């Protein structure tokens, strides 16, 4: 679960 | 069908322009860094905050949103340092011999010396900056190059979509050069010159990545979890 995965959503 | 391919050259340009991330500042401390700890601390801190902007910038790059989250992730992990670096070089154009990491942070090769294996990378960055200056690189051209790095660097490590979007940007570059009054021959010669610099940008990225890795092992300079994961993707 990458931080990048989260930031690319929002 | 991606919207990007339906955009006009002028519709490609002011979108990249408008999508540009702002120029961030470093710590307002007037102490010129000479130690590795102080220098790399400022660099990584700045890099951390820039990454957040780079991420929202990439999402504004036409054709990028039409990709799967996984692909978007892969491309950013691959090009993030190339993108940071070409931005550094662009900002440094008007400051010969200087690297403008931030308006309040200009470093020279003398400060790179105080960090083993850093001076070589600075010299490469300075040379790239100089090259950009002599070619009289234009902002409209810079933004096109930066987008190309985003879509190109990881395109293989994976389809036509990206190739079609890359062609679209190629059309835009020529458009800008013709609009600038360049001859037909001057156009394809400048196009070649610009793209060949990407090879050198990739090189500097790979060298910087290695240096950032060894630095991670020494675990002296603190690295944000985001940097670690971005850096991690390169193994
Ligand atoms: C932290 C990202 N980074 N790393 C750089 C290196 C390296 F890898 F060798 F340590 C050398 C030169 C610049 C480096 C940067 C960097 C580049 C652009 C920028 O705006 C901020 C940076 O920290």
């Amino acid at each position: 679960h990458k931080i990048l995965h989260r930031l690319l959503q929002d | 069908n991606s919207l990007a391919l339906s955009l006009t050259a002028d519709q490609m340009v002011s979108a990249l322009l408008d999508a540009e991330p702002p120029i961030l500042y470093s710590e307002y401390d007037p102490t010129r860094p000479f130690s590795e700890a102080s220098m790399m601390g400022l660099l990584t801190n700045l890099a951390d905050r820039e990454l957040v902007h780079m991420i929202n910038w990439a999402k504004r790059v036409p054709g990028f949103v039409d990709l799967t989250l996984h692909d978007q992730v892969h491309l950013l992990e691959c090009a993030w340092l190339e993108i940071l670096m070409i931005g550094l070089v662009w900002r440094s154009m008007e400051h010969p011999g200087k690297l403008l990491f931030a308006p309040n942070l200009l470093l020279d090769r003398n400060q790179g010396k105080c960090v083993e294996g850093m001076v070589e990378i600075f010299d490469m960055l300075l040379a790239t900056s100089s090259r950009f200056r002599m070619m009289n690189l234009q902002g409209e051209e810079f933004v096109c190059l930066k987008s190309i790095i985003l879509l190109n660097s990881g395109v293989y490590t994976f389809k036509d979509h990206i190739h079609r979007v890359l062609d679209k940007i190629t059309d835009t570059l020529i458009h800008l050069m013709a609009k600038a009054g360049l001859t037909l021959q001057q156009q394809h010669q400048r196009l070649a010159q610009l793209l060949l610099i990407l090879s050198h940008i990739r090189h500097m990225s790979n060298k910087g990545m290695e240096h950032l890795y060894s630095m991670k092992c020494k675990n002296v300079v603190p690295l944000s979890d985001l940097l670690l994961e971005m850096l991690d993707a390169h193994r």
